[PDB]
């Protein structure tokens, strides 16, 4: 299913940035996609259940959690954090500034799992210097 | 009987009740301002360790103020 | 039995029926009742947040039914019945005086008191004269001068030109098949007329010279109502009518008195008040002050719901006299003399 | 977003008038004895026709003594930037210079020290804490402006201007900083 | 147990200053008054990394060092770089932050604060049309009329309406009963529960929004009959609630620096509250998200004449963010070493420009664990700022407040930390 | 007249017209009394062209009307003059200038546009 | 849920009644619920699954089926049989007619089995004479 990929804050995910970003909190807090309960129904999935998010610019396996600020039709909701941006768009359009919110994604359940912190950033593999 | 009751655990520690209610603002002039209180003051529910807090349920009116003022239902009256 | 959120207590034939809708939660019920068989949820929290409670409770193994609440409830929420007609009926039982009217030939249907009425007890019904009858003029279309541009269509301020559009085919090679004039829509502006392309439009305006004769002065009629449970006798209707035609007595008199430095603007009593008394006024212009909490006391029953309401009790009322029926009982003199204060 | 203007159009609310805001922290300042004067920037500034509301702020507290206690300050009066100040005519179009009436008022009078704010014909920017003003000056040049209230204290606005030679208003301005220098005898009072 | 008072939270621009700390030892173990965030920062949360030392990344491995070891190899990656990055800033206090900018001059680098990432676009836009502010308490005791445009204060501010709102101010006795609440947001956040008029607009679309609510303002009919899905009816009705202010207060967030448009989202918006002036009061804040990134702004403005994307790659100060910001540097692979401070690039910047790290020298002065410190070379656990150590802060609004020291610590500061940095960055181009 | 551009099969045509304002093909004077005016709404229903607009409110002790304002819109109203005669107190001085006046004050309508 | 039950007419039913009632075809066209897709992903369902319907009046266990003749929103449909008239309103008004369409009834997922023809009518326990 195609939707608009909308991110940014959540006082979850700001404790959990604050305790720490090694903890399984963050974790909880910011590998999530909220939905609306008509559309994790639409997709035949309840909460607890993991998506994989596709976009131009990457792909990302977080858990589904329903909404509890609602979200206009058609919209989805990932907070701030290193899974919301695997995927969206990087280009600044020379502002310095990504377009971290408004994204075009695909969305499609998955049974894969949801990559903790430091295992999720083996992807950009760092090479020592 | 219809009393305060605190949902900690939903709670932001945004201080909207603390402000909102009119005893703690009749007896802080500073909660009356929209500040935590600095000075020592007894009023009806505080922010503490982030969530909200009730230290003198006995003062509580029951008016709806603080509930209103909730966006989250972390503060509410009901039964007890 | 209690169904939903009202309460009926029977005993056998005696029945005392409260209706949760019409309860303000004043609290006067609950002090005048002899066996404190009453018990009245906090006004506040009743008015401003969802509860399944009932606004009252009452215990039936006290209630011994004598009806003194439902007498002096000015909600006309607590009605008791004996075999099984109201007391409000019965002369026996004390009455408390109150009323509200409207003289229906004075009246002119203006609907302030419809809008002004805290309780939506009032109904003004008025028929407006149709349009057509307020102008004069003729109008008529050449249709086969008429080419069809459609202007006339879209300048007519009131729609009343109406084109029957089609897409052409060969058979009927033409962008319209007719043009209508609806005269129950015409105020004859002259509008049409003047930006026919074609001068296809015949219209003439007869409002000035005919105007007299042609058109009828408008007789407006309606009648008034005043629902009698609804109805509560603030007197706005008394005070807001500007023919003067409605009049409304109320059943006690008594004070309001406001602190505006324990008053902390929480707005309780505001929403409490089932007369709209009590108000926020707006500040006119910047940098300009009001007061806090303004009442107006003419609105004012004494009931004493945004007193119970306050939880800094910032607002007092005081009720020096209580209108009623003649009370021959000694047991209800007293009762209604302990609301007083 | 509004103003006073001249020297006894009070505030809103606090209801006092400029004359008295301008005379009692004189009083306060000798009642200190601090070393140096009140410093004023004028009511009306940069407005045609401001010179008399000028004239009358210099007059306020002329008879305040000065006291200071530490240095050898004379004045009890210390006024800012008046070229701003000595504006004639009634709109930008019948605008002229009215300096000579206010150097000769400073020539005649030994409570008041000044500074003349001297055009210099670039293009620069504008900071001051007169808010309602610089809003003014943005709509006159529609360039880019900040503002910024501090609550109970004070106010502030930002905008650049043009100070173009060729241009007639400044022209005239850099002329009325040049006359301020020149007509006023004594260089002790500027 | 130790009641310390007057306390100022280190964590977003409200910069509450009246945080009680509750100090057991040398440690602090709760809060009163802050919220949930500002606690989860003042105590610590029991399995969390603080760093202790230093470590360096020897191939695939960290091993502990010692600060002069540390610091040492990280003069050398700066001073050998031909373009340096140095991003971070927003989450120390303002004489580390001057310090940064010496070191930046020094090394030729690149200096940039997470406005980049951030309220950026808002400067780009204040640079253009204009910048009306005030202060937190000409809106508690003036605001008629509060607008929080793409922002979730109840998220991310959370006491800024509690403050700003709910208070009773000199004019405004009542708190929220005197104040009409405006919210414009795509989604009904907890922020818009709470409003008097919750414009949900469609996303997107805030730049049409505005240019119709400014064209209507002026006089002008609005040429559709709808606009970013708010029928032009209500369009009419909201500029009138506008026109018809006391004083007005415009909060704007992250729903219009990110969106499409970005800084000519700021530019509109500052413009009609600039052209509001003419009917009423109006005024705005940026809702400026760490308790000091305004403090960066203010320091390397004044310092070197601009705000941010600051090059010094010539010696000479030159600005052109979209080439000289973090992001920029990196996604083109400009800059050959990076240099973070006090912020969490690894955690919240894009993919393309993590891709980048993968290849390049960074640094990381920080005390816990974090995505950037799993992409560092180099980690220096510095004493954290409003806790363990003191300094300047400034508010969203350009208020200063000076940071408290309400504990101690052994570890060394930002501005010792920075100040050995660079001394031996010259130490070495000498 | 866009009879063309109905009839292309092919919707090749486009014709273009602007037209007068409604205010310029019509004449007169009104004003309401707004101390007279009772707000009863009687005209704003009967207003064929819905030109005038009434502030209503619910009334509060500090502001007891239920009304705060009356208008007339100038560019919308023809002057059929319906809200006068319905003004129960008449409230409303209302006069078409259109026969005694309309040679001088409207002028003739030209209709512009283009094609293509 | 609750529902709007309307039951009629389809070729599929006309073919199997024509066909043999004892057969299977029979219960594969009338033993059914059409529903809007919509409808089955709110509940939770897909084609082939089976849904037991209540009413005032009864209950039955049909299977669903995707309704390619679309339904008003809140409505489903069963074809005119035995299974439709165990739910269906008996009463006629005095007019001897029943109410066959539009009863409300609740639906709910079921792994119950469809009874077959012979099967459901035993319930009405036909006692012979
Ligand atoms: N802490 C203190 C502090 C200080 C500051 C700083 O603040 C200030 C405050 C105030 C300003 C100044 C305000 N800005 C302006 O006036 C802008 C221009 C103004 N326009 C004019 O004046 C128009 C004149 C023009 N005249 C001509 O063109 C005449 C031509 C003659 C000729 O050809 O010789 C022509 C002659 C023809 C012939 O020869 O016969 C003639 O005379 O008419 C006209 O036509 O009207 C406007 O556009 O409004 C600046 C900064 C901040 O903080
Ligand atoms: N809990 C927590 N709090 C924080 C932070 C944190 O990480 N966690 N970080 C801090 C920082 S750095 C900052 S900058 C602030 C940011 O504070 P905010 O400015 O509130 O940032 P966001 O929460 O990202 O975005 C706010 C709102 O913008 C909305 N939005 C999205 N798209 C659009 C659009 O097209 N139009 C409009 N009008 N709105 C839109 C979103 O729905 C969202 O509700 O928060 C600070 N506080
Ligand atoms: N998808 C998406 N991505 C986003 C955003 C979004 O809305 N959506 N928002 C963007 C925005 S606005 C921002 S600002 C960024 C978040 O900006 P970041 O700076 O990444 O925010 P934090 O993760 O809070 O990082 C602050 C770090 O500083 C550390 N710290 C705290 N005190 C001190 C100190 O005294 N000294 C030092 N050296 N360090 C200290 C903390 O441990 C923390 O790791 O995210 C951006 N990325
Ligand atoms: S209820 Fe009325 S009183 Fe009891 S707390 Fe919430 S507000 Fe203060
Ligand atoms: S309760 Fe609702 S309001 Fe009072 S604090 Fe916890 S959240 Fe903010
Ligand atoms: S009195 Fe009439 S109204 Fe006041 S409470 Fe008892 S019942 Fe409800
Ligand atoms: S009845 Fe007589 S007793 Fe039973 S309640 Fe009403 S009053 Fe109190
Ligand atoms: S108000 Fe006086 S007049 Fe207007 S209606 Fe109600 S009663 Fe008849
Ligand atoms: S305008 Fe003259 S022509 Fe065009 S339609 Fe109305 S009438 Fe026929
Ligand atoms: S006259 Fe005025 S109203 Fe009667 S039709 Fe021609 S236009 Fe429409
Ligand atoms: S009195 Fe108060 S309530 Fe009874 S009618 Fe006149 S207004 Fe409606
Ligand atoms: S009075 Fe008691 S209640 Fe009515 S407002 Fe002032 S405080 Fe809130
Ligand atoms: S005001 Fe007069 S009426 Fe409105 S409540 Fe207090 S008392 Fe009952
Ligand atoms: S609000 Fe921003 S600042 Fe005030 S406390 Fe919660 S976090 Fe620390
Ligand atoms: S051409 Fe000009 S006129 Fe002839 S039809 Fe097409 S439009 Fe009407
Ligand atoms: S009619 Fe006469 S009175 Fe009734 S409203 Fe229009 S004007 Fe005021
Ligand atoms: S005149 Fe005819 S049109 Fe002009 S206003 Fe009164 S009614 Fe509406
Ligand atoms: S003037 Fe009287 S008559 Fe001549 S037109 Fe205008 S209205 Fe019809
Ligand atoms: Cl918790
Ligand atoms: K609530
Ligand atoms: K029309
Ligand atoms: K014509
Ligand atoms: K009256
Ligand atoms: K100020
Ligand atoms: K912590
Ligand atoms: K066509
Ligand atoms: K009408
Ligand atoms: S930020
Ligand atoms: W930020
Ligand atoms: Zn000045």
């Amino acid at each position: 299913m195609r939707v608009i990929l909308n991110t940014g804050r959540t006082i979850w995910q700001g404790q959990a940035i604050e305790s720490g970003k090694d903890l399984k909190m963050y974790v909880d807090a910011a590998a999530i996609i909220q939905m609306n309960p008509e559309m994790m129904k639409q997709l035949g999935i309840a909460e607890g259940d993991n998506v994989k998010v596709i976009s131009e610019y990457g792909d990302v396996v977080v858990k589904a959690v329903e909404a509890k600020e609602p979200l206009p039709e058609g919209m989805v909701y990932i907070p701030m954090g290193p899974w919301a941006n695997r995927v969206i768009r990087p280009y600044t359009d020379s502002t310095a500034t990504p377009s971290f919110k408004n994204i075009p994604v695909e969305i499609i359940p998955t049974d894969e799992e949801v990559l903790d912190m430091p295992t999720l950033m083996k992807v950009y593999g760092k090479v020592g210097q | 009987a219809i009393g305060l009751k605190a949902y900690p655990e939903l709670c932001h520690g945004c201080g909207n009740c603390v402000i909102a209610c009119p005893v703690n603002a009749l007896r802080s002039p500073e909660v009356a301002g929209g500040k935590g209180p600095t000075d020592d003051v007894e009023i009806i529910m505080i922010v503490e360790d982030g969530v909200v807090n009730i230290k003198n349920p006995d003062l509580c009116g029951k008016c709806g103020t603080c509930v209103e003022s909730c966006p989250v239902d972390a503060i509410r009256l009901e039964e007890l | 039995v209690i169904e939903g959120k009202n309460i009926t207590v029977e005993r056998t034939n005696r029945r005392l029926i409260f209706q949760d809708c019409l309860c303000a939660v004043c609290g006067l019920c609950g002090e005048i009742c002899p066996v404190s068989a009453i018990e009245v949820n906090p006004t506040g929290a009743m008015v401003r947040t969802e509860q399944e409670k009932s606004k009252i409770a009452i215990d039936e193994n006290k209630c011994v039914l004598c009806g003194m609440c439902s007498s002096i409830c000015p909600f006309q929420a607590l009605d008791l019945q004996i075999d099984g007609t109201s007391i409000k009926e019965l002369a026996e039982y004390p009455k408390i005086i109150k009323s509200a009217e409207i003289d229906d030939e004075t009246c002119i249907q203006c609907k302030a008191c419809e809008t002004a009425c805290p309780q939506d007890a009032i109904t003004i019904t008025r028929e407006l004269p149709e349009r057509k009858d307020l102008v004069t003029g003729e109008i008529e279309i050449d249709k086969d001068t008429c080419i069809y541009c459609g202007m006339c269509e879209e300048m007519c301020p009131v729609d009343a030109i109406e084109i029957d559009h089609q897409t052409p085919s060969s058979a009927s090679p033409v962008v319209a098949t007719d043009i209508r004039v609806d005269e129950d829509k015409c105020v004859h502006c002259g509008i049409c007329k003047r930006i026919c392309p074609v001068d296809a439009i015949m219209q003439v305006c007869r409002i000035c010279p005919y105007g007299e004769y042609e058109i009828k002065t408008p007789e407006v009629t309606g009648t008034s109502y005043i629902d009698p449970e609804l109805c509560v006798n603030c007197g706005w209707c008394q005070e807001i009518c500007p023919v003067d035609a409605a009049t409304v007595t109320k059943p006690f008199e008594g004070e309001l008195i406001i602190d505006q430095d324990t008053c902390q603007a929480c707005e309780t009593c505001v929403m409490v008040c089932p007369c709209n008394v009590l108000s926020f006024p707006k500040p006119e212009k910047p940098g300009e002050k009001t007061t806090k909490l303004h009442k107006d006391e003419r609105f004012c029953i004494y009931c004493g719901a945004c007193e119970r309401s306050c939880p800094v009790t910032a607002i007092t009322v005081k009720r020096n006299r209580i209108n009623t029926t003649p009370i021959r009982s000694k047991a209800w003199k007293n009762a209604f003399d302990s609301l007083l204060k | 977003g509004g103003n006073v203007h001249g020297i006894y159009d009070p505030a809103p609310y606090f209801d006092i008038t400029p004359a008295e805001i301008i005379k009692g922290l004189a009083e306060v300042n000798e009642k200190l004895q601090l070393p140096h004067s009140i410093h004023l920037h004028c009511n009306d500034l940069g407005h045609p026709g401001n010179y008399e509301t000028t004239l009358a702020s210099f007059d306020v507290p002329k008879n305040i003594k000065p006291n200071p206690a530490t240095g050898s300050r004379d004045t009890v009066l210390y006024a800012t930037h008046v070229q701003f100040h000595s504006y004639g005519g009634t709109t930008w179009r019948d605008f002229v210079s009215e300096a000579p009436k206010i150097a000769d008022y400073v020539n005649k009078n030994d409570h008041i020290v000044i500074d003349v704010g001297q055009i210099t014909l670039d293009e620069t920017t504008t900071m001051t804490a007169d808010g309602p003003m610089e809003y003014d000056l943005h709509s006159l040049n529609g360039l880019k402006w900040a503002n910024c209230d501090v609550e109970l204290e004070t106010g502030s606005g930002v905008v650049p201007f043009i100070y173009s030679a060729r241009a007639p208003v400044p022209a005239v301005q850099w002329a009325i900083g040049m006359e301020l220098f020149l007509l006023i005898d004594n260089p002790e009072k500027v | 147990m130790e009641y310390v008072k007057n306390v100022v939270c280190p964590f977003c621009g409200t910069l509450c200053d009246d945080i009680i700390c509750k100090v057991e030892g040398n440690e602090i173990v709760g809060t009163i008054n802050a919220c949930r965030i500002g606690h989860s920062k003042f105590v610590h949360a029991e399995g969390a990394m603080r760093y202790k030392k230093p470590l360096i990344r020897k191939n695939g491995e960290f091993v502990e060092v010692s600060y002069d070891e540390a610091i040492d190899k990280a003069a050398k990656i700066l001073a050998e770089s031909k373009r340096p990055l140095m991003y971070g800033w927003s989450c120390t206090e303002c004489e580390a932050q001057a310090v940064g900018v010496e070191l930046a001059e020094e090394a030729g680098a690149v200096i940039d604060n997470t406005a980049s990432v951030c309220h950026g676009p808002s400067v780009l836009a204040l640079q253009d049309v204009g910048y009306p502010i005030c202060t937190f308490g000409e809106v508690k005791n003036r605001a008629d009329v509060v607008v929080y445009w793409g922002c979730n204060p109840m998220h991310a501010h959370p006491r800024h309406m509690s403050r700003n709102v709910f208070a009773r101010g000199f004019f405004r006795e009542r708190g929220r009963s005197d104040r009409t609440l405006i919210v414009v947001d795509p989604r009904k956040t907890d922020s818009a529960k709470l409003a008097d008029i919750h414009l949900q607009l469609d996303f997107d679309r805030d730049y049409e929004l505005l240019d119709a609510m400014r064209a209507c303002l002026l006089g002008h009919e609005i040429l559709y009959d709808e606009v970013a899905g708010v029928p032009r009816e209500q369009i009419e009705e909201a500029v009138e609630v506008l026109k018809n202010a006391q004083f007005g207060i415009l909060f704007f967030g992250m729903g219009i620096t990110h969106s499409r448009g970005k800084h000519r989202n700021i530019d509109t918006a500052i413009m009609m509250v600039q052209d509001l002036n003419d009917y009423a009061k109006w005024t705005l804040i940026p809702m400026r998200g760490h308790y000091n990134v305004t403090g960066f702004n203010q320091v390397c403005t004044w310092e070197s004449g601009y705000p941010y994307c600051v090059d010094f790659s010539g010696g000479e100060p030159r600005y052109n963010p979209g080439e000289t910001g973090a992001n920029d540097l990196l996604q083109n692979r400009e800059a050959d070493a990076m240099m973070v401070i006090a912020s969490d690039p690894g955690a919240h910047f894009p993919q393309r420009a993590l891709e980048r790290m993968a290849e390049i020298p960074v640094i990381a002065i920080e005390p816990h664990r974090t995505p950037t410190t799993e992409m560092a070379d180099i980690i220096i656990p510095p004493a954290i700022v409003g806790m363990e150590a003191e300094g300047t802060a400034y508010r969203m609004e350009g208020v200063p407040i000076r940071m408290k020291k309400v504990v101690d610590s052994d570890l060394l500061s930002d501005r010792e930390i920075l100040e050995r940095l660079l001394e031996k960055v010259r130490e070495y181009k000498a």
